[PDB]
């Protein structure tokens, strides 16, 4: 679970040292930028229901091969596991902003996952054209606030840059 | 005179250039930190129990010649792989001598002080796995489970490398059968102290050298540091 | 390891006795059904890709357990981990009925992985349900009963050779119940 | 001669007296150690860089037909050829007894000597900046040899 | 470059051995099972141009999602370089074919395919479709022989368990 | 490994010097003018995984020798190590741009680099298009001039910051060639 | 490594060109005589331990500067050596026989071999002659013709596979000069 | 302008009637079929000049008399306005593609060219073999998706059958 703190712990115990005064600048990172991730990261839990569900069959709209029999989409109960998928990923988004690194997105979505998406015959385009359709769907200053919506961003486009 | 190509007989450019003068340093660099890293083997005025070449009168010899033949292979080595050992040793000492600058911009010049360094980092705190036995089962079986993965570097598509070979004459495989299970009780047999220094060591090194903010991989080294003692860089094929 | 053909000389050997014609009864017969045993190891290999996730997939809409939050397949970590070990428990028994003898998996594979579940939390009931799924699906390849694909063969009849490799399987099942 | 002039009377004088200014090349090229039978060259491929332009450079040892010329001799007396083959490997051992200093001094002079007599291009100014052993074989076609 | 050669002499240098009588028993094999792969050797070089055309648009039939744009298939030029993507595996597949082994593609078509298909977003469930097109049409006694087709169909499977 | 805040930490270790106020003036226009480097370089490595494919293969399409049976970007093993390198270094100038000096690249990366790729065969002039295509990325990602993704910035002049990566990318094209 | 399968491979990569009718004729005709190729190394192998000692004490024998105090075989060890590298010299020129093509040589034994050889002031012009004495022992092996052993073999045809094996042996003799 | 919404529309004005269950129906099949003709209509959009220069020159190729002393292209004028003329019957084949059925071609260009064509000696069979030209010219799996053919060459041989 790699944050800012947990960078700057695992150098120091790397070259055996206490905390210096380079580290205890590190931590000052999590107190005036920790504003606007705190601000977005709830902000996306208090709105979660519907931010998977209009990007959910936006996918879907994308892709229509996907309901053919044969694909993944063919039936409900995948289409409802794909749904769960979506809310995994801004789960972690929303987890990922609360601990300000990109901890929970590499140790848990990401790791491992080249091998199940190909092993499972799941496209790996329709993960990422799904979470982008969130993205360029960001007004600034409805959405957030104007620097939250940078870390919305950054941190939403490092998952697309993983499977992508 | 005119060149070797037209009209000529004998050899010529008998003369130390730029790049057997780099060789030069880099031997004598290459040789004064193992130097350095056996000063730390024998400490005290006795030798450590750890550097025996072998037991039986013919194994002394033999295992000479054996390592030495894998110094050709090091030479032997294709032009994609001399540079692939280039640029992860570069990075690997980098790790190893961890904060200094003036340590790591040494290592980006000379190129076989980093084929020294990362060996005798692992040999000084001895965190490899010639020294590490694992205590249960369970971990037997998850230090088997890395060391299998890293001979797949020796057979990348089912014909095994160079560097994967113990023996190049005949006999020469049982004389190195007979040593690694000689330092395999001479794993066994170390001391009190001796032991638990590795279990601490390289839970420590496999946090450094592999991990990299990744809480399972830590979590597997802190509670089985012989499969982290196991892992070894990807340079070799075993 | 052992295969097959050196499996005759470790019990000989205690009676330190020549191999004759008298213990050539298994193995003159082993040959003649060794190409039905090499179109059977083709087989298997074939589909084996898709043959874990015909395996692991199974095995999730028969338990619900593990894709539940805190359940041994959680993650991506965490499946892609048996995504792994789908086809290495596969692989060595393509190994065990390449060789004629499953001498390979209690050496390298089965020694000590029945305690080592226990201490990582791999689950006991769904490692059982893990293996027996490709039970079923190696016995459709031998004799060729896999009602969604065909592969071309000579006819004949391989009952010998569809309950040896089932009888691989369960030697795992044995392990680590 | 007129390029490596210094002043506008030393390139008077090489116009009016043709034997001065063919041994103010030749002496040119001993106060630099610019000659082919001091170049030295440092790596294996040097050496056939150096070896490509003197292939060149014996092609005006023969005539237009391909009879070797009467400048490129090298013997007159019987056993003279291996009289020369002995004493021109002694010369270049001593090519090999430099100092460090001498040959920093010819590695940038022989680049030198190569891009203001042999160059109107980028091509070759690019090569005798590289390979100075491939600069220090052109030679200047008064030459036979 | 696996083949029954470059293995066993492998293992002889990897001990330092010589080749005895278990080693040469292997190249009898490759004297038997040849006859039978160089059977289909030319039955496919002779005719790939028309086996890369027949697999070229069954890639395209069961995904017609790939000519929308933004996908991999969004011009006619870069279909046209998806056509000598199939003709490539249709050359590494005949090389097999002669080797014994499966070296031209394990050197040559499937190490790093994994990495640059995800990379280029090249959806490898396409390239799967396109072979096993191949694969299902050999009506084997009509392209080649019984044990040449049990052969051929033995590499292509290959091309199908490795991308998956 | 040196920096901006410490690249005169050096040529002050030189001359035995005081860091005085003639000197920090420097530093004090980089620490206020370091808020537009924290927002150029996330500019680039959120749109980095797609930025080599955009320039590896602009790089082919230019010069299609390399796709060539024998070529050096043909086989697919080539090709995965060529998209390596290609953000391998895209991971570097995004480093020295944050670090403000590129102290970082031509000792862990450019270093060794020329004599490695000339002796891998590597043609060595299209690896200075495949490092152009980047440079050409990098100042339309920074002036938000990409015509096909426009990321939201504080407005302001920032030709500066284009400048100094723009510096940083004939380093590479420089050092290999 | 390669074999003369493969090599046929490359030859046809690097063209872009599938292996067509006219180039199986050379692989048809290669495993016409695959019989024989197996049968011409087993008669190497079975006196290949007297062979190197045929011929480095042949070259004792030859000549008597080796066995100089101070010379190349004076020590034990570096007698052993001799003999350690002559028989890994007759190791790779059975594996190159056998895989009918030198795509083994002159990269698992031949790099670097030579400078090796400089580097400890290696007689080379004897190790000419202990290369070429070991051809002399290898042509009348292959051919039957051998003055102390003849061995149970079909008749036949084989004098182009002896001189397959003297192709083999002067790429020996002209790497190490 | 016959297309879907005006024709289920001017038969609710015919009789004097609502917009009926019947007719909320036929837009739901301008929701599926859009997806084939947009996407063949935005690959005519940036590859028109490609397209136009060489369905002109089929016409010339075949019908060398033209440049004859009083027939049709006698002149750099008039063979300017036949690059036109074919210019703007594939940019109608365009709009025929956006509004979804055959509305902007029977009213734009087909209106009217029996009469006009006749009366200045302009051949109809060089109108043809243009367009006739570019129909068998399309390529299924390398120029645009499957179906998006199929739009495509359906407002084409309208228009050869409409002109023969
Ligand atoms: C820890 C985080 C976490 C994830 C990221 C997912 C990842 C994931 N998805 C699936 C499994 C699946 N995932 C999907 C989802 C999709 N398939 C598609 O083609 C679309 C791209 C997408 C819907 C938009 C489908 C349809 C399956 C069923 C396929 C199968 O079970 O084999 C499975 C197997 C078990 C299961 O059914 O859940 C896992 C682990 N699950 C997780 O627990
Ligand atoms: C019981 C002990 C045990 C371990 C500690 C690990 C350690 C480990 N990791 C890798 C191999 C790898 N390890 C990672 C690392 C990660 N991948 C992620 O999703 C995270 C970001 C990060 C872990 C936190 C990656 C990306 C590879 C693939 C690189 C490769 O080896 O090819 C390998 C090589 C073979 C293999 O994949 O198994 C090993 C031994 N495996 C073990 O068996
Ligand atoms: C916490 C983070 C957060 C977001 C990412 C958005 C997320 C978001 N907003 C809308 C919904 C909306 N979003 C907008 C805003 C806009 N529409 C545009 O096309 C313009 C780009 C932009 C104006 C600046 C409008 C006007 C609606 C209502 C209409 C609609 O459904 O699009 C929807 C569809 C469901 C719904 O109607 O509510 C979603 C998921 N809202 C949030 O609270
Ligand atoms: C600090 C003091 C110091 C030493 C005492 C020596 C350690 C040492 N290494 C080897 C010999 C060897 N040592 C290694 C080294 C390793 N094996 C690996 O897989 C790892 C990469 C690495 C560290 C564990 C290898 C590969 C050999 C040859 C094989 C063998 O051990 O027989 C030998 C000969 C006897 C033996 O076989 O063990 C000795 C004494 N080097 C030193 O620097
Ligand atoms: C290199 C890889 C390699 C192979 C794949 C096999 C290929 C192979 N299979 C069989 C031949 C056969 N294989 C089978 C086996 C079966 N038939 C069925 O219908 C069942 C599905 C399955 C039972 C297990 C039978 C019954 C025969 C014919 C009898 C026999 O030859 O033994 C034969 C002998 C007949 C022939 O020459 O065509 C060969 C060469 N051999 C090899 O060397
Ligand atoms: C050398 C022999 C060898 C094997 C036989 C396999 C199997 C295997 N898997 C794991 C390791 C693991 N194996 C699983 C697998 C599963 N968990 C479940 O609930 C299911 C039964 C199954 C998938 C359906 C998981 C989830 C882990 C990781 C444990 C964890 O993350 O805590 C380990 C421990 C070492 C490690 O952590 O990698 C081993 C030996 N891999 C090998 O290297
Ligand atoms: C809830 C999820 C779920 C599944 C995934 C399947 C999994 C599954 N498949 C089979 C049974 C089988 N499973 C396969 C596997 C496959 N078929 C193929 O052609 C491919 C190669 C491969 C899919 C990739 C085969 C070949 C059989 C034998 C019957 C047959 O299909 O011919 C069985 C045993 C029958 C039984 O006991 O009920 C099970 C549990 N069933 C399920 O209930
Ligand atoms: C000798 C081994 C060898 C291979 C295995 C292939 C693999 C391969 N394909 C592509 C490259 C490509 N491959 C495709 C292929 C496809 N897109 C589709 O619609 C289908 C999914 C599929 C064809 C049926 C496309 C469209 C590109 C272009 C990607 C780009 O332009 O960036 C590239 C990048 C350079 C290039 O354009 O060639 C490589 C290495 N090429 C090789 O030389
Ligand atoms: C080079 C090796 C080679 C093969 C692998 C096959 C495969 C194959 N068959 C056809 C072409 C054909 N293939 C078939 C065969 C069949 N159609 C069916 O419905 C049955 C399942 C099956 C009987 C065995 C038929 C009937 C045609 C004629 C056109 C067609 O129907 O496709 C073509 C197109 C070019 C051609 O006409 O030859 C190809 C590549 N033919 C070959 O020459
Ligand atoms: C830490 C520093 C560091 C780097 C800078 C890179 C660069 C790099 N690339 C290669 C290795 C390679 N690099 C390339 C790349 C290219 N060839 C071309 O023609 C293109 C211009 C370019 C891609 C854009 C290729 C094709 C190979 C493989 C050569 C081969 O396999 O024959 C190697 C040798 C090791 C290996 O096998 O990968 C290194 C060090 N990797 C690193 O670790
Ligand atoms: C011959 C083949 C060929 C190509 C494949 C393209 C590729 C390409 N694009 C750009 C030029 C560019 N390339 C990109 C990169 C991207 N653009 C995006 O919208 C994404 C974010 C990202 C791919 C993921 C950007 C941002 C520019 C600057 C212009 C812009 O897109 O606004 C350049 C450099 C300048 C130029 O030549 O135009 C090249 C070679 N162009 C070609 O000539
Ligand atoms: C953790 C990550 C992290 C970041 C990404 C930055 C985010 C960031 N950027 C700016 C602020 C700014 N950013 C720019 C940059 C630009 N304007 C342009 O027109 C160009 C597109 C681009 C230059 C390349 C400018 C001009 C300002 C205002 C000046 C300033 O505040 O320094 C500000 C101050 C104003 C604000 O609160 O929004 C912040 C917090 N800081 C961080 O801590
Ligand atoms: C002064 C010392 C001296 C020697 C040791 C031999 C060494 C020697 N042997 C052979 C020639 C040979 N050498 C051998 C080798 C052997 N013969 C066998 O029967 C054994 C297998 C093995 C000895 C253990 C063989 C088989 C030949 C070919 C002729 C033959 O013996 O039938 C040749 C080349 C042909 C020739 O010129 O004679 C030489 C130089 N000759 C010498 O002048
Ligand atoms: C406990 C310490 C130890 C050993 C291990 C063995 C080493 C060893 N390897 C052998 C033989 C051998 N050696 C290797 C190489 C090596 N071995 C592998 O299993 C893999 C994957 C390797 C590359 C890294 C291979 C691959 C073989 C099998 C070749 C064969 O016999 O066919 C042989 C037999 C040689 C012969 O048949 O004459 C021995 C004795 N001895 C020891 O003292």
């Amino acid at each position: 679970m790699k944050s800012v703190i947990t960078t700057v712990v695992s150098a120091a115990d790397a070259a055996g040292r206490f905390p210096s005064n380079s580290d205890l600048e590190s931590i000052q990172g999590n107190i005036q930028r920790s504003a606007a991730r705190l601000e977005a990261a709830e902000k996306l839990a208090g709105n979660h229901e519907a931010v998977v569900k209009e990007a959910g069959d936006a996918c879907f709209a994308k892709y229509a091969y996907l309901k053919n029999p044969g694909e993944a989409g063919e039936n409900q109960e995948k289409i409802n596991k794909c749904y769960r998928d979506v809310d995994h990923y801004m789960r972690l988004v929303n987890y990922c902003l609360v601990v300000g690194g990109t901890g929970p997105l590499d140790e848990w979505g990401i790791a491992g996952a080249r091998e199940v998406y190909r092993t499972l015959n799941l496209p790996t385009s329709a993960y990422v054209a799904s979470i982008a359709y969130t993205r360029d769907r960001l007004c600034v200053p409805r959405d957030m606030s104007a620097q939250a919506g940078v870390e919305f961003s950054a941190y939403l486009d490092y998952l697309i840059n993983a499977l992508s | 005179q005119t060149g070797l190509v037209n009209s000529k007989f004998s050899a010529r450019m008998a003369k130390k250039t730029a790049k057997q003068t780099k060789n030069k340093v880099d031997e004598y660099m290459a040789r004064s930190v193992q130097r350095q890293y056996k000063q730390a083997a024998v400490a005290t005025g006795v030798y450590g129990t750890q550097c025996t070449e072998g037991t039986v009168k013919g194994a002394a010899e033999a295992s000479r010649s054996a390592a030495l033949s894998r110094q050709f292979r090091i030479k032997q080595r294709s032009a994609f792989s001399k540079a692939h050992d280039l640029f992860e040793f570069r990075k690997h000492a980098i790790i190893a001598a961890a904060g200094c600058s003036y340590e790591e911009k040494m290592v980006t010049r000379f190129p076989k002080l980093a084929a020294a360094m990362v060996l005798g980092q692992t040999e000084m705190m001895r965190t490899c796995s010639r020294y590490v036995v694992p205590e249960s089962v369970e971990e037997e079986y998850m230090a088997a489970s890395v060391d299998k993965q890293m001979k797949r570097r020796g057979a990348p598509g089912g014909v095994y490398s160079l560097s994967c070979a113990e023996g190049v004459a005949k006999g020469q495989a049982e004389i190195a059968r007979v040593s690694a299970l000689g330092a395999a009780y001479r794993a066994a047999s170390k001391s009190a102290s001796a032991v638990t220094a590795e279990r601490y060591n390289s839970m420590a090194y496999g946090r450094v050298h592999f991990a990299h903010g990744c809480s399972y991989e830590e979590q597997q080294f802190n509670k089985y540091p012989a499969a982290a003692a196991a892992m070894r860089s990807d340079s070799y094929g075993y | 390891m052992l295969d097959a053909f050196s499996r005759v000389v470790v019990n000989s050997d205690a009676k330190a006795a020549y191999v004759g014609g008298s213990d050539l009864q298994a193995l003159k017969s082993f040959i003649a059904d060794g190409n039905k045993r090499l179109d059977a190891v083709n087989s298997i290999v074939s589909n084996a890709s898709c043959m874990v996730s015909d395996a692991v997939s199974g095995m999730i809409c028969e338990n619900p357990g593990l894709i539940s939050p805190g359940g041994n397949c959680y993650t991506n970590r965490r499946m892609a981990a048996c995504l792994r070990d789908g086809e290495i428990i596969l692989r060595y028994v393509s190994y065990a009925l390449l060789a004629g003898d499953a001498s390979v998996l209690e050496d390298r594979c089965l020694n000590g992985l029945k305690e080592t579940y226990i201490a990582l939390g791999v689950p006991t009931n769904s490692s059982i349900r893990a293996v027996s799924i490709m039970k079923a699906q190696a016995v459709a390849f031998i004799t060729n009963t896999a009602t969604e694909r065909k592969m071309s063969f000579a006819a004949g009849d391989c009952t010998s050779l569809a309950s040896e490799v089932a009888s691989y399987f369960d030697r795992v099942g044995a392990a680590i119940s | 001669a007129l390029i490596l002039a210094q002043n506008d009377h030393q390139e008077k004088q090489y116009i009016k007296y043709p034997k001065l200014a063919a041994a103010a090349l030749m002496a040119s090229t001993e106060v630099t150690r610019a000659c082919q039978r001091y170049a030295v060259p440092e790596s294996i491929e040097e050496e056939f860089l150096a070896a490509s332009v003197d292939k060149v450079n014996k092609m005006r040892g023969t005539t237009a037909s391909g009879v070797y010329k009467s400048s490129c001799v090298e013997g007159n007396a019987k056993g003279q050829a291996e009289q020369a083959r002995v004493a021109a490997l002694a010369v270049a051992f001593r090519s090999a007894q430099k100092s460090a200093s001498q040959f920093a001094a010819e590695r940038y002079a022989q680049s030198k000597y190569g891009r203001d007599l042999f160059s109107s291009t980028h091509f070759e100014e690019g090569y005798a900046n590289t390979y100075p052993a491939m600069a220090a074989a052109k030679r200047a076609s008064s030459y036979g040899y």
